[PDB]
């Protein structure tokens, strides 16, 4: 599907399941990084 | 448990077997919150004195 | 992905030289080897 943007969503991204809500980010990945986690281990970021 | 994670449980796992696998998580978490709450009143205990 | 040569393949090797080839780049269908019945042993881990 597209995206959904600034609101409360199902996700499902590729291996990547989940609700809340879904911004755009500055986060500066590498090369070889799907995607990053906070300190505590859970998703923070995913790369689309 | 297989993760940490509960969604990587619940969302690849077979439903039956899933509640294994979360029923053991489940107990593991709230061991951490009854211990936490516990030294909780203690120190709240501290502070009233 | 060419599952067929996977599971109709003309040979097999031995088990002590066992062989193996990788497999990407489709989109997989797993029911076919899974709903309808192939085998004599069916037996997975991890992910149902
Ligand atoms: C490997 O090749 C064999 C056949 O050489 C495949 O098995 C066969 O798959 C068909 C398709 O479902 C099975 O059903 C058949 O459907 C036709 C449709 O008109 C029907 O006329 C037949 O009577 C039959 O119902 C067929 O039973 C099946 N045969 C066997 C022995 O399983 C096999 O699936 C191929 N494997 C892979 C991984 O491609
Ligand atoms: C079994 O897999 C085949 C694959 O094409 C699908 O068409 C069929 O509906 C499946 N059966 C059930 C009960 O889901």
């Amino acid at each position: 599907t597209d995206l959904i943007k600034n609101q409360c969503v199902n996700f499902n991204f590729n291996g990547l399941t989940g609700t809340g809500v879904l911004t755009p980010s500055s986060k500066r990945f590498q090369p070889f990084q799907q995607f990053g986690r906070d300190v505590s281990d859970f998703t923070d970021s995913v790369r689309d | 448990a297989i993760s940490s994670v509960l969604n990587d449980i619940l969302s690849r796992l077979d439903p039956p077997e899933a509640e294994v696998q979360i029923d053991r998580l489940i107990t593991g978490r709230l061991q951490s919150l009854q211990t936490y709450v516990t030294q909780q009143l203690i120190r709240a205990a501290e502070i009233r004195a | 992905c060419p599952f067929g040569e996977v599971f109709n393949a003309t040979k097999f090797p031995s088990v002590y030289a066992w062989e193996r080839k990788k497999i990407s780049n489709c989109v997989a269908d797993y029911s076919v080897l899974y709903n309808s019945t192939f085998f004599s042993t069916f037996k997975c881990y991890g992910v149902s």
